[PDB]
RNA sequence: AAGUCUGGGCUAAGUGGUAAAGGAUGUGGCGCCGCGAAGACAGCCAG
RNA sequence: CGAUGUCGGCUCGUCGCAUCCUGGGGCUGAAGAAGGUCCCAAGGGUUGGGCUGUUCGCCCAUUAAAGCGGCACGCGAGCUG
RNA sequence: CGCUGAAAGCAUCUAAGCGGGAAGCCCGCCCCAAGAUGAGGCCUCCCACGGCAGCCGGUAAGGACCCGGGAAGACCA
């Protein structure tokens, strides 16, 4: 069930 | 004056006829004999109880519907490895394990009680192979 | 419940009734009984069998004593057939007739440290579409914090083969007593030259 | 065999039996046979 | 309003000796041993056996009647013996005695063969009638029931194996 | 660690050792109506 | 909140049973065959496709059956993105 | 689903007792396994070696090392 992602995808 | 502590004494051997006795109530007494709490010089940190030989283990008796309802249990560590064995079968297959499993759970945990359980020699059927030790017959 | 030691020699096929029959040839006989296990002496019933002639130069003194108590020449391999008590002092291929049905125990070929795809027939990962260095990998081996561990027996990579395998209900296609041969229909574990055991089948 | 929490008599021929720790209802009419559960 | 109080008439010449927890009953047809609660007293008077209960408790009252009827049946068993008749209905359905054993032809793709257990005798007077006779009451009724079960009465047709004196109750088709 | 302590009773469900409407010849115990040796109830029969 | 990476897929499973199938039953407005409904049963099984990121769902062709749920909506120091 | 059977003169698979009954349960089949420290069993082999349940040393039955290898194998085994 599509719920909003709580973390951004990690950056360098 | 510091409390008396016994040096090692010769262990007494005892014989019990388990026939017709109530499982749990015979268990406690054997545990007691094993601990050595019947000796005035009891000391909790050493093995100074009696050696206890039990005969006619298969002829132990039990109240209520436990023969069908008491479930002994063993877990192997694998998935779905919980084995349930009812009392009926345990007596039918390894009867001496009944008195053994009972008495064991009434002994203290740890190194000592673990070695006390070794001083329990239980046999199903009227004969025991310890005539050499000349065991003293106990009424309990 | 009869039995006999032997060696796998190899496979061919023969023709029986306009039909090709894949067979494995086993050099079975002759097997000298060197000890009998008895319920009074050993608590169960079995017959210790010997197999293959041995150079007595290689047989140590403990072993030599054993062979003498049976009055039997030195032998390379000892194995027991349980619940078998032959009348004779020697077992040959004669105890099986063609048409009978047998179980063969052997040592499976060893695949050494085997991957999960060969060992456990896993399906592994994709070979394109982004698959990143996991083509022959197992994937997940568990859950999360509950239970937070791996099951005993969890199928993983590791050694595979060089292990005891018994194949059952194999038809005896022929027996050639003059050469101690046994012709069994189908596949038997192990390499050619590997040791096998041939027992009467326990199937119905 | 109707299984339910409320077992009762349906007709005057129905009979309430307690059998092996359970409350059954047996009767000449097969439709009325009940066990409590 | 009471069974176990009633005395058991004991015909001649059958013997009823009392033992701890059992009674032994001999007669012109054989012997029978009746297990009896230690709590119940079995008493042997002239040509009459009586059973007495130790109190008016619910358990003892139940054991009491049961004990009597148990011993009563054992007496009648060695004297008159017990028997049940089975009636066979249906077009192809027959029975025939193959030696001591009973063969049953009741519509299956094969015939059924029933062996007499110890103390049981099968007899086939007609083709559609079967008699199970023995000195043991429960053993007879059991063997009877077993033989009936082989092809129970239908609910739609007068077909199958019946008890004698067993009502044919059916329901309509279509 | 200290009672297999004493006396009276209940429970046979391991109830004790997690739950409700409702259901029930569980068991024991107090009542309350009927109907019965002017022969009741069960039934075992004649009609 | 001096970080417990968040859907779906893939992979690998394991459990629950309120059982989709197979096994065993009672009732049926159960003739038979086939169904209905409830009870017992978790041993095994539970297919391939088209649409869409989809889970889900619809559809094709089959099937004994194409079960429903838990495991951080199991599984990103295993992959995908 | 029954047989026999009281309490409850009848009835009742149950309160005494006994049957039948599932791919399920236990055994059975295949594999691991005595670190099963509860360390099992059988067959066979060596022995009363020197000096002072211990220490050093020389052996026995045996074993390891080393080497040629192996449908055994990462090393090891
Ligand atoms: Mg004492
Ligand atoms: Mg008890
Ligand atoms: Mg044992
Ligand atoms: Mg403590
Ligand atoms: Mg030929
Ligand atoms: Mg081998
Ligand atoms: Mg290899
Ligand atoms: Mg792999
Ligand atoms: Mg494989
Ligand atoms: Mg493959
Ligand atoms: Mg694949
Ligand atoms: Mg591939
Ligand atoms: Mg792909
Ligand atoms: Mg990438
Ligand atoms: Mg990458
Ligand atoms: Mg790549
Ligand atoms: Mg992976
Ligand atoms: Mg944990
Ligand atoms: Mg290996
Ligand atoms: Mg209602
Ligand atoms: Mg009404
Ligand atoms: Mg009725
Ligand atoms: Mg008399
Ligand atoms: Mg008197
Ligand atoms: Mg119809
Ligand atoms: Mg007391
Ligand atoms: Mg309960
Ligand atoms: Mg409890
Ligand atoms: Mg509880
Ligand atoms: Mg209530
Ligand atoms: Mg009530
Ligand atoms: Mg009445
Ligand atoms: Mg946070
Ligand atoms: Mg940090
Ligand atoms: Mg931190
Ligand atoms: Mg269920
Ligand atoms: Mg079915
Ligand atoms: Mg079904
Ligand atoms: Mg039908
Ligand atoms: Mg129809
Ligand atoms: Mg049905
Ligand atoms: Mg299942
Ligand atoms: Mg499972
Ligand atoms: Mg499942
Ligand atoms: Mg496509
Ligand atoms: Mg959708
Ligand atoms: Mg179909
Ligand atoms: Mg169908
Ligand atoms: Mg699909
Ligand atoms: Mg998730
Ligand atoms: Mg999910
Ligand atoms: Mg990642
Ligand atoms: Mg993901
Ligand atoms: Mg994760
Ligand atoms: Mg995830
Ligand atoms: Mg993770
Ligand atoms: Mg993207
Ligand atoms: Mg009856
Ligand atoms: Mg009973
Ligand atoms: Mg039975
Ligand atoms: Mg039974
Ligand atoms: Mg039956
Ligand atoms: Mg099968
Ligand atoms: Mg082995
Ligand atoms: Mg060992
Ligand atoms: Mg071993
Ligand atoms: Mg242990
Ligand atoms: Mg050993
Ligand atoms: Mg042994
Ligand atoms: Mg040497
Ligand atoms: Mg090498
Ligand atoms: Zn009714």
């Amino acid at each position: 069930v599509d719920k909003p992602p709580y973390l951004p995808r990690p950056r360098p | 004056m510091k409390t008396y502590v016994p040096k090692q004494v010769e262990p007494r051997w005892v014989l019990i006829d388990a026939e017709g006795k109530t499982l749990g109530r015979l268990a406690t007494k054997i545990a007691t004999l094993l601990r050595g709490k019947h000796r005035p010089d009891w000391t909790p940190n050493v093995a100074m109880g009696d050696f206890v030989v039990v005969v006619n283990a298969d002829k132990i008796r039990v109240t209520g519907k436990k023969l069908e309802q008491k479930i002994y249990t063993r877990y192997s560590g694998y998935p779905g490895g919980l084995k349930k064995i009812p009392l009926e079968k345990m007596l039918a297959t390894h009867p001496e394990r009944v008195l053994e499993h009972a008495v064991k759970g009434m002994l203290p945990k740890g190194p000592l009680g673990r070695r006390l359980f070794k001083r329990l020699k239980v046999y199903a059927g009227p004969d025991h192979p310890h005539q050499a030790q000349r065991p003293e017959k106990l009424e309990v | 419940m009869k039995g006999i030691l032997g060696v796998k020699v190899g496979m061919t096929r023969i023709f029986r009734d306009d039909r090709a029959v894949p067979v494995t040839v086993i050099l079975a006989g002759p097997c000298p009984v060197v000890q009998r296990r008895t319920p009074e002496k050993d608590g169960y019933t079995a017959v210790q069998l010997g197999f293959l002639p041995q150079n007595p130069k290689r047989v140590n003194r403990p072993l030599k004593g054993h062979f003498a108590k049976a009055g039997v020449e030195p032998v390379r391999i000892l194995r027991e057939i349980r619940d078998f008590n032959p009348e004779g002092d020697t077992v040959t291929v004669e105890i099986f007739k063609p048409g009978e049905r047998v179980d063969v125990t052997g040592t499976s070929k060893g695949r050494g440290f085997a991957g999960v795809m060969k060992r456990w027939n896993f399906a592994g990962g994709p070979d394109s579409h982004g698959a990143h260095k996991i083509h022959r990998h197992p994937g997940s081996i568990g859950n999360r914090k509950t239970p937070g561990r791996v099951y005993k027996g969890k199928k993983m990579a590791g050694h595979y083969g060089a292990e005891r395998v018994t194949v059952m209900n194999l038809e005896v296609v022929d027996v050639i007593p003059e050469e101690n041969l046994l012709l069994v229909k189908g596949a038997v574990p192990g390499p050619n030259g590997g040791l096998v055991i041939v027992r009467e089948t326990k199937k119905a | 065999m109707k299984v339910r929490a409320s077992v009762k008599r349906i007709c005057d021929k129905c009979k309430v039996i307690r059998r092996h720790g359970r409350v059954y209802v047996i009767c000449e009419n097969p439709k009325h046979k009940q066990r409590q559960g | 309003s009471r069974i176990g109080r009633l005395p058991i008439p004991v015909p001649k010449g059958v013997s009823v000796e009392v033992a701890p927890g059992r009674v032994k009953v001999k007669g012109p047809k054989g012997e029978l041993e009746v297990p009896v609660s230690p709590e119940m007293r079995v008493v042997v008077e002239e040509g009459v056996v009586r059973v007495e209960r130790p109190s008016d408790e619910r358990r003892h009252k139940s054991l009491h009647g049961l004990t009597r009827t148990l011993i009563a049946n054992a007496v009648k068993g060695v004297s008159e013996g017990y028997s049940k008749e089975l009636l066979i209905k249906g077009i192809g359905y027959r029975a025939r005695l193959v030696g001591r054993a009973l063969e049953l032809t009741v519509g299956f793709s094969h015939p059924v063969v029933v062996e007499p257990p110890e103390g049981i005798t099968f007899e086939v007077p007609e083709p559609t009638r079967v008699r199970v006779s023995g000195i043991d009451k429960q053993k007879v009724g059991q063997v009877a029931a077993n033989i009936r079960a082989i092809r129970k009465p239908s609910a739609y047709h007068e077909k199958g194996i019946y008890y004698a004196g067993e009502p044919v109750r059916l329901k309509p088709g279509k």
